[PDB]
């Protein structure tokens, strides 16, 4: 898994 | 109102996201294809946040420029396919998700 | 086409906007009671806006007036916003692609 997060 | 800042911010964060997407597609691709390529871009997004989009292609120009450049058409194409229908169906499921919550807690109150 | 990834993008974009939400509603409070922008700040660290409705039940649990005013500000939000979305983003992505395209190309000679 590669995770995409909102900073 | 001026919901303009939300919009650019909004926005930014959704290029970001179908990049992601699109580096998503072609390592479910390449762990077929090219499983040493699959693996090296897991540990490249590893030491990347994808989330930061320009930062994230610019250093992987500096080591694989082949998947930069397919990057930036994945990515296009799942723009093209995915954006029209986003509006709709964001909207949408938000009125639902405020549905079930309101009704959710506004019942909890009478437990 | 892509329906899995358009799911995937409305989900992220639902939770983004609930987020987005969060935080006009986190400066407001930092003016208006500092207390509860305190409390809102770390119950941001305990709970993952990302999963959003994890996140709204989590509150309930500790602050059932501001889930609403998420709620109704999230949706405010999405009208606002949505609609331009598909215009800006693609024409974004479409400059980004020209400018690394030409950017890397040019790195090949220099």
């Amino acid at each position: 898994e590669i995770k995409f997060e909102f900073d | 109102m001026e919901f303009k800042k939300v919009a650019k911010e909004t926005a930014i964060t959704l290029q970001s996201y179908l990049t992601y997407q699109a580096v998503r597609l072609i390592s479910q691709q390449l762990s077929e294809t090219n499983p040493g390529q699959a693996i090296w871009l897991g540990e490249f997004s590893k030491r990347h946040p994808i989330q930061e989009s320009d930062l994230y292609l610019e250093a992987m120009m500096l080591e694989n420029k082949e998947l930069v450049l397919r990057i930036l058409t994945v990515r296009e194409n799942l723009a093209e396919g995915v954006l029209e229908f986003l509006p709709e169906m964001v909207l949408s499921q938000i009125k639902q998700s405020n549905g079930n919550h309101r009704r959710s807690l506004l019942e909890r109150l009478t437990q």
